[PDB]
RNA sequence: GAUCUGGUUGAUUCUGCCAGUAGUCAUAUGCUUGUUUCAAGGACUUAGCCAUGCAUGCCUCAGAAUCACUGCAGCAGGAAUCUGCGCAUGGCUCAUUAAAUCAGACGUAAUCUGCCGCAAAAAUCUUGCGGCAAAAUUGGAUAACUUGGCGAAACGCCAAGCUAAUACAUGAACCAACCGGGUGUCUCCGAGACGCCCAGCGAAUGAAUGACAGUAAAACCAAUGCCGCAGUAACACCCAGCAGUGUUGACUCAAUUCAUUCGCGAAAGCCGGCUUCCGGCGUCUUUUGACGAACAACUGCCCUAUCAGCUGGUGAUGGCCGUGUAGUGGACUGCCAUGGCGUUGACGGGAGCGGGGGAUUAGGGUUCGAUUCCGGAGAGGGAGCCUGAGAAAUAGCUACCACUUCUACGGAGGGCAGCAGGCGCGCAAAUUGCCCAAUGUCAAAACAAAACGAUGAGGCAGCGAAAAGAAAUAGAGUUUUUCAAUGGGGGAUAUUUAAACCCAUCCAAUAUCGAGUAACAAUUGGAGGACAAGUCUGGUGCCAGCACCCGCGGUAAUUCCAGCUCCAAAAGCGUAUAUUAAUGCUGUUGCUGUUAAAGGGUUCGUAGUUGAACUGUGGGCUCCCUUGCAGCCCGUGAAAGAAAAAACACGGGAGUGGGUCGCAUGUCAUGCAUGCCGUCCGUGAUUUUUUACUGUGACUAAAGAAGCGUGACUAAAGCAGUCAUGACUUGAAUUAGAAAGCAUGGGAUAACAAAGGAGCUUUUUAAAGGUUGGAGAUUAUGGAGCUG
RNA sequence: GGAAGUCGGCAAAAUAGAUGCGUAAGUUCGCAAGAAGCAUUGGCUCUGAGGGCAA
């Protein structure tokens, strides 16, 4: 997904973007999911980059994603 | 409750109720082979279109088809075998050809009347539903029963009938 | 009764959820003990699958480690000094994991002797363990003191005992600052 | 918590009838899943026909007269499965629980002195008290001290009689395996290429005799030889290859005619 | 079967609606019903109220009988009670409910788990005798029962006296092992012996282990091994190989060592077979498969803006240390920060249990799904809880509210949305029946024998034109009378069935009733048009009435009321209300907007939708084109080397280190042992591309739909059966099922991201500085890289 | 008991400080408003926050 916002402490938004078909007009949507994951001190990311996350026990009420990779820009 | 028998429908009804050709064409049909209400010819009428049904959608595949094969030999087997279709006709596109007619003919009813068992068609009816008839040793009381074509041989008068090796109005005219 | 599921809270939009069953039991909740310092009283709890928990409602005595030395023994509580959650827990003299405590330090110094032969074929040996070993002076004090501060380790209202270890190294620093 | 099954919801390889009644026969937990067993009480009734119905099925199995794996069992909710071994000594039956090529429970008839080997597959390893090495196998079954060889998906050769392991098969390229699962179950192959993707499933891709070429999941495979020309064990007739279905049909209809 | 017809005008060509037409396991109502097979059935309104009866218990050879119980001759059966297991399943209903429930696909390394399978087990000073011995001869209570009873009663009670255990409690030394840690007195030159404390499974805290995988070769010192540095797993004797090696994608996990600290019988049990040992059961603790439980959430899910902002004192979004839980978590206390969601429709309001699926059908679609299978929830309403492996249980308990029953007035009870039944409500839905024979569940349990477990789950009949399949009401002749034939019905040596019933067979096998008006008598709607069928004959006279629409009826009515005749469907046929097609009148496929209804008064403009071209003809062989073979450094250049995954290193990597009988080593040996070029595998350093689309493959409950085979007499069905002390090595094949998720091949059309173009050498030599036996220290010589 | 007294609630009774939450019709948009209404408040022993001046 891709960076949203990085105001909380250890913690960030990311937004995933895609195409949804609807059959009886044979035509596609756009549609979007946020979720809230877990960034450890280890990255910097910032908003706009791409990142590689993956799934975890829960670590809060919203948060089940920690944050494994960063592409830059 | 909790009762897992299947049942279904085998015949549908004209959606132009009074239309002065079809009425006259069906009455030829009922006269000709002696039968009892409209019912019976629009039970045939639902047969044939299963049957162009299928034949459509297989004859839109390529020949290659797998299905194709299977079911197209499929249906053309059971034709031959119950004299819907001459073993001339081969191609899958001779059973779109079927007509009504062709179907009546191998009825019981008609083909005990052509065999010379029965003076008449409506002479024919009576005797299976008189327990007269038997089609390779077993009596056959169904009017509608469709004869294949290795078992018209077999059609012959009952053993337990009067007319053919029974009798164990004479009977109650003695007493 | 008590319960921890999230049906009573509100979804991330802020709207209400209109809940439709009851409460179950696998999903309940119980009082807390509220462990302080005292005479040893405690009270078993059965939990799921007919275990037991141990309910501590009173301790004065524990298991304490030296971890340089890779020991431990059995010593008195004396005072709860510091909390990091608040200060009426530390004026009620409440024992909870990581607080910190004052244990009677005598047995350490008698096991000191007994093992390296120090005063605050036996002999050879110790003249060994004495060698490429030293003691740190901010520890040394605490034990001519009688007292020294230690971080309890255990879950007095699961487990029913009060266990810890000694501070040392930085961490001995860090709280020394923030009791003066 | 559930104690019933519904006719509907039993497994279709029961071949149970559904206008017979409304429930099957619940088996109990035991050696074998739910979803991949065959209690005894439809073998020794609607398989080998021993039994008329239930009542009489309880009789057999109540006196001890039914053996698996050298042990009389008395329950008729027993979950019977795969690679175990039937005896009826009153009668001198002995068959083998398999798999057919259609995917259909079949047993095979025993001889003497092969119905006192039975396969395992490992399915995990672990340490005991004591440092004791265990590997527990895909029919429940623990052993205290295998082959230091031994791996996750390698496949031991038992002596139920005298209760020890006698060889090991190795999982490896150029073996002979057989699918228990899946849409391929039932079939003989030859082990082509694994293919690994850590965290998910790892596929295997196969190869029959006839030269077919089939792939599925790497844990629904059955190592049971050395090579496709020399096996461990006695498999069904068809030995696992598959057939066209046209021609399937064509030689049913064929000898059907010849028949009459 | 991809279809249309009547009504606007004096006529005509349109737009457009109204009416006609066909289906519905869609309901109700009306008129009619001879035979047979198969079936739904108080959901809609009132998750309204209930008289009565019944719906959950269990004993074998194998837990406990002194019935003052029964037979016969101590044996056998055993009422009642204690103990062990179950009653959290099944059945019913659909009120609540919108990232809640559910579907497909995933996770628990975040956890609990009786019954079932395969396994494990060396702690713990007891008993008898008076120090000696060893098959452990352990203890105290309580029911049923007896006595006295209380109370109107109450699935209500009190006291005393007796006695069991697989109930409860206590408790087993020696036989009997291996290994380690800490410590006192003696023999030797640091070693050895002896003495002492502790050393079981599980749990808690602390300290270690839970591997390595890259630069070479030397000296010096102290301590050791072997002969001075050649062999060389490790280890001061018993054991000269008695673990130098757990698992995963990944672990603070499995397991082991050290220190300190706290549930575990050999049921002190029960039966047999052999002549003392042999078998079958039963039970405590530890461990991990199986059957489950609980939590989490990747994509999807009706209408409404005359609902635009929602949340955050008093938890809203996140952080830190804790508490609580089986476990993760704002689930919860304290402190800190100011976040989180929304026109891609939040918040609010309305109607609804979710799927599998049903109806309709060219295709695309529209609509229904209370109801048999799967998932969820509830037991008048609302909370709370005990027992238990599992319940926030209701034919369990506690309280309040609303209803309600008995009473001697002191008191005591109740919960049919289980099966039958009532009352109400309504347009609307059966018998207070028989049985455990089949299918299953429970359980101390095979069946039999003195000797039959329960089961309104379930099955079978009754009622039952919801719906579905088959099928009578005659046939053949002769001039208006002659022949046969058969069922409806009555019966039966009988068959079926748990017993009955229905179906099937028969009306002599010596021996068995019956059609002529075949009164054994077919109905429901119509006859101007749409729409099949009378310019008939009476009556009425804009009245009575018909008429879905157009329209008839005012004295000659093709339409009303009747009689004849005729038409359509037929054991069925009308009517009302919904819904699908008809409808290209909701239009993606596929509508209309000058005048029929409908382009905003004109511009600017943000989300949104849409968006120009280009990096590309491969060539030669037997002028372009067709075909086919085989090779190309497959533009140009330049001959292993540049030219357009590579380079390292792991023996705990490869079923010894993958392919291309006796001679030695060892003998204190169970050494019984040993030898006769590119690929595997794991680790580190460098490599820079997705998505979408399309082709394969994998993973995907049945019932339902499509479909192969099969003469249940046919069919709706079903999965069976066919052929000769048994065979068929019998059969029960296949297919489709949205979207999302998994692996992989292809690159034409496209999408995402980046950039905005002046933030833009390679190689070869030389010089300068800055593994030594092993383990523990010291130093130096060099690699490799750093600059000049 | 609570306006039945009286021409008439005259007279008397009643409300009451401060702090937190909450507050209708109407409107000249300023108000209405202290609208209406609910809750807390003592004593003692502690804890936290809010500053200046020198190195
Ligand atoms: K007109
Ligand atoms: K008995
Ligand atoms: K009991
Ligand atoms: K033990
Ligand atoms: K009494
Ligand atoms: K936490
Ligand atoms: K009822
Ligand atoms: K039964
Ligand atoms: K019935
Ligand atoms: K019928
Ligand atoms: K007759
Ligand atoms: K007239
Ligand atoms: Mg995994
Ligand atoms: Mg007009
Ligand atoms: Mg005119
Ligand atoms: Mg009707
Ligand atoms: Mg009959
Ligand atoms: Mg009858
Ligand atoms: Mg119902
Ligand atoms: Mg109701
Ligand atoms: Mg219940
Ligand atoms: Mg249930
Ligand atoms: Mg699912
Ligand atoms: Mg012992
Ligand atoms: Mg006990
Ligand atoms: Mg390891
Ligand atoms: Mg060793
Ligand atoms: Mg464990
Ligand atoms: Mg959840
Ligand atoms: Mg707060
Ligand atoms: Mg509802
Ligand atoms: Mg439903
Ligand atoms: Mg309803
Ligand atoms: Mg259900
Ligand atoms: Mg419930
Ligand atoms: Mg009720
Ligand atoms: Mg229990
Ligand atoms: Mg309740
Ligand atoms: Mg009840
Ligand atoms: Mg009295
Ligand atoms: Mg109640
Ligand atoms: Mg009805
Ligand atoms: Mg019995
Ligand atoms: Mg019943
Ligand atoms: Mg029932
Ligand atoms: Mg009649
Ligand atoms: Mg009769
Ligand atoms: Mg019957
Ligand atoms: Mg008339
Ligand atoms: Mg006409
Ligand atoms: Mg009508
Ligand atoms: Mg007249
Ligand atoms: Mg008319
Ligand atoms: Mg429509
Ligand atoms: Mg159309
Ligand atoms: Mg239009
Ligand atoms: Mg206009
Ligand atoms: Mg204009
Ligand atoms: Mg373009
Ligand atoms: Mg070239
Ligand atoms: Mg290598
Ligand atoms: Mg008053
Ligand atoms: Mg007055
Ligand atoms: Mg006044
Ligand atoms: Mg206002
Ligand atoms: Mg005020
Ligand atoms: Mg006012
Ligand atoms: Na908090």
């Amino acid at each position: 997904g891709v960076v949203h916002s990085t105001k909380m402490h250890r913690t960030i938004i990311i937004r995933r973007n895609y195409l949804h078909f609807i059959k009886k007009y044979q035509r596609y949507q756009k549609r979007h999911k946020s979720l809230a994951v877990h960034c450890s001190p280890a990255f910097d990311p910032k908003q706009g980059d791409e990142v590689v996350i993956g799934q975890c026990r829960p670590l809060s009420k919203t948060i089940r994603y920690n944050v494994l990779e960063v592409v830059s820009k | 409750m909790r009762n897992y028998n299947n049942f279904n429908r085998v015949w549908k009804a004209p959606r132009r109720p009074f239309e002065k050709e079809r009425l006259d064409r069906e009455m030829k049909l009922c006269g000709q082979y002696g039968l009892r209400c409209k019912r019976e010819i629009w039970r045939v009428n639902m047969t044939l279109s299963k049957m162009r049904r299928t034949a459509r959608l297989l004859l839109t595949l390529p020949e290659n088809h797998p299905r194709r094969l299977l079911e197209g030999s499929a249906i053309m087997r059971r034709c031959h075998e119950y004299g819907f279709l001459d073993e001339e006709k081969d191609k899958l596109d001779y059973v779109l050809s079927l007509t009504v007619p062709d179907i009546l003919e191998r009825r019981l009813q008609t083909i005990v009347f052509k065999a010379g068992l029965a003076k008449s068609v409506h002479h024919a009816r009576v005797l299976i539903q008189q327990r007269h008839i038997a089609v390779a040793k077993q009596i056959v009381t169904i009017p509608s029963f469709i004869v294949r074509v290795s078992s018209e041989r077999h059609i012959a008068f009952a053993d337990a009938s009067p007319f053919g090796n029974g009798r164990t109005r004479a009977k109650a005219a003695k007493r | 009764g008590i319960v921890r599921s999230r049906l009573h809270k509100r979804k991330i939009t802020g709207g209400k959820t209109k809940i439709h069953r009851k409460r179950m039991k696998a999903e309940l909740g119980r009082l807390p003990a509220n462990t302080r310092l005292g005479a040893r009283r405690v009270s078993p709890v059965r939990a799921r699958g007919g275990n037991f928990k141990i309910r501590a409602l009173r301790l004065d005595t524990g298991n304490f480690a030296w971890a340089s030395e890779a020991i431990a023994h059995r010593v008195r509580l004396l005072d709860v000094v510091y909390n990091a959650t608040s200060n009426e827990l530390v004026r009620t003299k409440t024992l909870v994991k990581n607080c910190i405590v004052a244990v009677d330090a005598a047995p350490f110094k008698r096991w000191y002797a007994k093992h390296y032969g120090i005063d605050l074929k036996l002999q050879r040996e110790w003249t060994r363990r004495r060698r490429n070993h030293r003691v740190e002076k901010a520890i040394a004090d605490q034990l001519r003191e009688g007292r020294v501060l230690a971080r309890i380790t255990s879950r007095p209202g699961q487990s029913g005992r009060a266990d810890g270890i000694l501070l040392e190294g930085a961490e001995l620093q860090f709280y020394l600052k923030r009791l003066e | 918590a559930k104690k019933h099954l519904k006719r509907l919801y039993a497994p279709k390889d029961w071949m149970l009838s559904k206008l017979t009644g409304v429930f099957a026969p619940r088996p109990r937990p035991g050696p074998h899943k739910l979803r991949e067993c065959l209690p005894l009480l439809v073998i020794i009734r609607n398989r080998l026909k021993y039994a008329l119905n239930a009542r009489e099925g309880e009789m057999i199995l109540r006196q001890g007269l039914v053996h698996v794996d050298n042990h009389p069992r008395r329950d008729g909710k027993y979950p019977a499965g795969f690679m175990d071994v039937v005896e009826i000594p009153k009668t001198g039956d002995r068959f083998r629980l398999m798999y057919d090529v259609k995917g259909r429970f079949a047993l095979v008839n025993l001889s003497e002195a092969e119905a006192q080997i039975k396969l395992m597959k490992v399915v995990n390893l672990y340490t005991a008290t004591g440092r004791v090495p265990v590997a527990v196998t895909h029919d429940g079954h623990r052993i205290r001290y295998p082959d230091p060889h031994t791996s996750i998906g390698d496949t031991i050769v038992y002596n139920v009689k005298e209760k020890k392991c006698v060889d090991l098969i190795k999982n490896r390229q150029g073996k002979a395996v057989i699918v228990t699962g899946g849409a391929n179950r039932g079939r003989i192959g030859e082990i082509v290429k694994v293919e690994c993707h850590p965290g998910a499933f790892n596929i295997a891709h196969l190869k029959d005799a006839s030269g077919a070429e089939f792939a599925t999941r790497a844990a629904n495979i059955f190592v049971i030889g050395k090579d496709l020309n020399n096996l461990q064990v006695t498999v069904p007739k068809q030995q696992g290859l598959r057939m066209n279905v046209i021609q399937e049909r064509e030689e049913r209809l064929i000898a059907a005619e010849a028949r009459k």
